[PDB]
Formats: structure tokens, C-alpha cells, sequence
């Protein structure tokens, strides 16, 4: 087995300042030469060390034909940074942003984020980490050797053609279920090997699939000790015997290592569309752990850090989205996918759900004009994205209840707010589990309703606004996506 | 929008289930179509985007004894035929 690839961590130099360049290149996936891009690199980009409280700046620069952007996926920072209308670097073209890290310890990463693009930059190679450090977190003793015994899991899958080369198409079928295929690729490696320390070993997992959703778990059923979400550490150390992880989210994990014994990292088959498809209609191995005579680090601490208290949830402004699959968009799409696949497909989530006559009827009746663009297919509060007008303005520095609808379509739906790190109070209709109580960017949706309290601590006007959209990619390229605004009220 | 005339047996498949006009919307002809296939069972209880015509009126309508709600342009090329579009 291949060993895994360790991202390069990323320091500023004598002048504060990070310097990123937006490449493409090649790369070999089994024996065959694909084209890919990345950040300082073939593939994938590097972790920036950021110390929070202490600001660094960072240019950008775009060496594709092709225009793109740089979202910080998890960043308490104003609507500036990100950009948003006017946050485009055109070919060969520079920015320069300033992060003044204010948010406890976390990993975060960053990826382009242009609507209607996002989809294929991403499976392109585009992706990197963010890793903040505050104080707290150093006086811990957690496992602290990176690439050794505290590791970047980045998890995605991708598909590719005849030639070797990645097979992208932003089609109706992708548009309805996501961008997904069949090979997995561990920190752009399939299937690699990393060299433990007998220890703990800390597991800074990504999922950056483009709708792929994953399930992490141990070959052999040792638990995983989830110790921070999203946005950082949870209060204690959750023991989890699977995690399942959404597109764009990040836990990091411990987990013993004691024999000789290796063990394979794993992704479990999940309940999604199209997603247990062979070869993810099994336990799939996601890396392979080796234990050796190299030097640990760290521990599982029983407390991990302090977590503050939620304010008083009534006169706190209340904001309902509702996300909608244009009902057409959602029949053709699994017309594709029923044929592209057998009924192997739906295998999961295969059951007594249907639809009556009259609502095939109505469909029919209600395309009279045959006029269905699917490129807006895909809705919050019942349009689509048009940069032109953001939603709503919302209060900085005020605590706000905001609840996304996701009643009507059975398509997962892990939904992202820029500019802020949130709690979960409701996920899907239940209470957050153990380990997603904490700080975290990304709630399920899926057929019901979450509500999340947030609070916004950064300016963004209409020039550069915030987003909150799908985080499978091909649905939020696809219209699932709305902007919005926050200024300290006058 | 868009109104039309129904030629003589798609009229009569449309009188059967209580319309009286002698000219149409399409909406009011999806409409009332939709109310024969559901008055005549014509859908099948477990699939139920398919209809099933053959012995039927529809199904000289038509030309068909079969056909599915989800191709929605073949449907419509059909309902097209025994039409005729007044603008």
C-alpha cells in the first residue's frame, strides 16, 4: 500500500503573509495520468497554521484559464474576505485578504466557491486546510506531531473516464442526486498506509466529497473518540463506534493503537441516493494504520474545553428557509440514475415511498410549456440564486434562530451559513447528537427540519455577502443558495 | 396562456365527466382529463404513473393502450392532436 500523503503545514514568513497559488498539473490515480489542480500545488493545497488573535495576509494567485474563488469553509470573518459579487480572481489575476483569527481552535479548510462552478473546481483537486491554535487547546496535551500522530484525513470520491482523467458532467442526474463515483481518495491517495505511533493516533477527518456523504468507522470495531466538531473542541470526548460525516464537515477523532495490530480506517454503506452503489455497497476501506516504534505525543483527555451557555430563545429574530428540488427535476434525475444502475441504486433508502396519479398529473400539467431549465431548479424560499438581491439583512452581534425547511424531497441536504460558527438545536426533527451539540457550520437536512441558533459577529454588505446554500455541490450550483447581509443595526 | 377547441371525440371523452363548453383552455382540458383517467381507474394502483387505455375510449383518443404521465412531451403531442389551438 501507497503511504498517505502528509498537506505541508503552512507558517507566514518574515512578512506575516501566506502566499497561494491556484495551479493545475498532473497526477496518477492507479497508473493512470489524470489532470488536477490545487493550492501550492499538483493536488489539494496545504494546512495554514493560523494563531488566533494574530492576523496574516494572503495572496492569491489564479494560474488556470478559468476563473475562481476561495471560500474559508468555517472562518469567523466579514463578508470581505470571502468576497462573494466582486470576489472573483479573473485568470492570472491577484487578491490579497487579511484573517484575523478570532475563534477558538478548529480545522477548518477552504475550496472555490463560485455559484455554478463549485461543483467541478472542487472535483477538480481544489481543496486545504485551515488549522487555528488558540492557547487553550496547547495547554491540552493532545496528540501535536503533524503528520505523524495527528493527521489531515481529507476523504473524497471521485470518477473518471476512459482516459484516466476525471469525469465530470454537471448533467440533470448529477444536478438531482450529486456529483459522486467509485474511487476514494484518502489525501488524494487510494487506499494509503500511515505509521503510527502506539498511542493515541488524532484523526483530523474531512469529508470533501461532492455529495458523497461518509461513515467513518474501525476494520476492527475500536471506538473512535470524537473530541471536536466544525468549529472546535467539544466540551468532553464523545466515544462513538461510527461517525457519520456530511460534505464539508470535520471532526477530529482519537483512537488507540496498541498491537502490532493494523486496522484499517473505514467508510460504512450510508442511507443516501446513489451512494450504495457497488463499490460503497459494502464497508469500504478509506486507509490502512500501521503501528511502529515512532514517538507518541498525546492524550484523551476527560474535559477538553469550556462551552458557553445559550441565550434566552424568545425575542431572539426567527428566520425560516425552506429548500426545494423543483419536483421535476426530482423524477428525471432518478430516471437516470433507476436506469444508469438497476434498482441497486436507491438500496438504502428503498421502500414504500411513492407518488400518487395525481401528483404525476399535475407535474405533467404544470410543465405545459416544457420550459424547465434545470440550472434553477433548486430552490430556497422558492427561487433560486440571483446574486442581484440578498435575501435578508440580518443583526450583527445578535443571537438569531434560524430554521431550514427541507420538507418535500427525500435529497440530503447538509446546509451551510458563512461568517459564523452555530449550535444546533433541532437537526432533521431530533436533538443533535452527542458530538454535533458543538460548534459547527453544516446541519442535516433531509425530508425535515433543523433549527440552529447563530450569531454573527462580522460585517458583510450587498458588494460581498454572505451565502448559505447546499453543501452537496451539484445542488447548490444548481440554484440552492441564497446571499445575506449583517450591520450592526442603526 | 392558450385556448382551444376539442375535436368531436376528445369533446365527448370531456362531456363524459361534466364539462359542457365547446371551447377550452388547456388547463381546463389537463384538468378534466386527468378526471376521466381517475373516474375510469385508468392508472394502475401500483404504478401509477402508467395508463392503461386499451379497451377504453382514451385509448382510440390516443392511438395507444398504453402510456406514462412522466414522458410528459409524448403526452402532450397527443392531447395536441385532437386539438386545435384558436391562437
Amino acid at each position: 500500500r501507497p503511504t498517505l500523503p502528509i498537506p505541508d503545514l503552512l507558517t507566514t514568513d518574515a512578512r506575516n503573509r501566506i502566499q497561494l497559488t491556484i495551479g493545475a498539473g498532473q497526477s496518477t490515480f492507479g497508473g493512470k495520468t489524470a489532470t488536477t489542480w490545487g493550492y501550492n500545488g499538483n493536488l489539494l493545497g496545504p494546512a495554514v497554521k493560523l494563531q488566533r488573535g494574530k492576523a496574516v495576509t494572503v495572496d492569491i494567485y489564479n494560474q488556470l484559464t478559468e476563473e475562481t474563488t476561495l471560500h474559508w469553509h468555517g472562518l469567523e470573518v466579514p463578508g470581505e474576505v470571502d468576497g462573494g459579487p466582486q470576489g472573483i480572481i479573473p485568470p492570472g489575476g491577484k487578491r490579497s485578504v487579511t484573517l484575523n483569527v478570532d475563534q477558538p481552535a478548529a480545522t477548518c479548510w477552504f475550496h472555490p466557491h463560485q455559484h455554478g462552478k463549485t461543483g467541478r473546481q472542487v472535483a477538480m483537486g481544489l481543496a486545504g486546510l485551515v488549522v487555528i491554535e488558540d492557547d487553550e487547546i496547547l495547554k491540552l496535551m493532545l496528540p501535536k506531531q503533524w503528520g505523524i500522530d495527528d493527521v489531515p484525513v481529507i476523504v473524497q470520491d471521485k470518477k473518471f473516464s476512459a482516459d484516466g482523467q476525471i469525469d465530470y458532467q454537471l448533467d440533470v442526474m448529477t444536478a438531482a442526486v450529486g456529483w459522486f463515483g467509485d474511487t476514494l481518495l484518502t489525501n488524494g491517495a487510494i487506499y494509503p498506509q500511515h505509521a503510527a505511533p502506539r498511542g493515541w493516533l488524532r484523526l483530523r477527518l474531512l469529508n470533501g466529497c461532492n455529495a458523497r456523504s461518509l461513515n467513518f468507522a474501525t476494520s476492527d470495531n475500536r471506538p473512535l473518540y470524537v473530541i471536536a466538531s466544525d468549529g472546535g473542541l467539544l466540551p468532553e470526548p464523545v466515544k462513538v463506534s461510527e461517525l457519520p460525516v456530511l460534505m464539508g464537515e470535520r471532526f477530529e477523532v482519537l483512537v488507540e493503537v496498541n498491537d502490532n495490530k493494523p486496522f484499517d480506517l473505514v467508510t460504512l454503506p450510508v442511507s443516501q441516493m446513489g451512494m450504495a452503489i457497488a463499490p460503497f455497497d459494502k464497508p469500504h476501506p478509506v486507509m490502512r494504520i500501521q503501528p511502529i516504534a515512532i514517538s507518541a505525543s498525546g492524550a484523551l483527555p476527560d474535559t477538553l474545553s469550556s462551552l458557553p451557555a445559550l441565550p434566552s430563545l424568545e425575542g431572539l429574530t426567527v428566520r425560516k428557509l425552506q429548500l426545494s428540488m423543483d419536483p421535476i427535476l426530482d423524477m428525471m434525475g432518478m430516471q437516470m440514475l433507476m436506469e444508469k444502475y438497476g434498482d441497486q441504486a436507491m438500496a438504502g433508502m428503498d421502500h414504500s415511498q411513492m407518488t400518487s396519479f395525481a401528483e404525476y398529473w399535475a407535474l405533467l400539467s404544470m410543465n405545459h410549456g416544457g420550459k424547465f431549465d434545470f440550472h434553477h431548479a433548486n430552490k430556497i424560499n422558492g427561487q433560486a440564486f440571483d446574486m442581484n438581491k440578498p435575501m435578508f439583512a440580518a443583526a450583527k452581534g445578535q443571537y438569531e434562530r434560524w430554521v431550514i425547511s427541507g420538507v418535500g424531497d427525500m435529497m440530503l441536504h447538509p446546509f451551510h451559513i458563512h461568517g459564523t460558527q452555530f449550535r444546533i438545536l433541532s437537526e432533521n426533527g431530533k436533538p443533535p447528537a452527542a458530538h454535533r451539540a458543538g460548534w459547527k457550520d453544516t446541519v442535516k437536512v433531509e425530508g425535515n427540519v433543523s433549527e440552529v441558533l447563530v450569531k454573527f459577529n462580522h460585517d458583510a454588505p450587498k458588494e460581498h455577502a454572505y451565502m448559505a446554500h447546499c453543501h452537496l455541490l451539484e445542488h447548490e450550483d444548481t440554484g440552492m443558495m441564497l446571499g445575506f447581509t449583517v450591520k450592526d443595526p442603526n | 396562456e392558450t385556448l382551444v377547441r376539442p375535436k368531436p371525440l376528445l369533446l365527448k371523452l370531456l362531456k363524459s365527466v361534466g364539462a359542457q363548453k365547446d371551447t377550452y383552455t388547456m388547463k381546463e382540458v389537463l384538468f378534466y382529463l386527468g378526471q376521466y383517467i381517475m373516474t375510469k381507474r385508468l392508472y394502475d394502483e401500483k404504478q401509477q404513473h402508467i395508463v392503461y387505455c386499451s379497451n377504453d375510449l382514451l385509448g382510440d383518443l390516443f392511438g395507444v393502450p398504453s402510456f406514462s404521465v412522466k414522458e410528459h412531451r409524448k403526452i402532450y403531442t397527443m392531447i395536441y392532436r385532437n386539438l386545435v389551438v384558436v391562437n
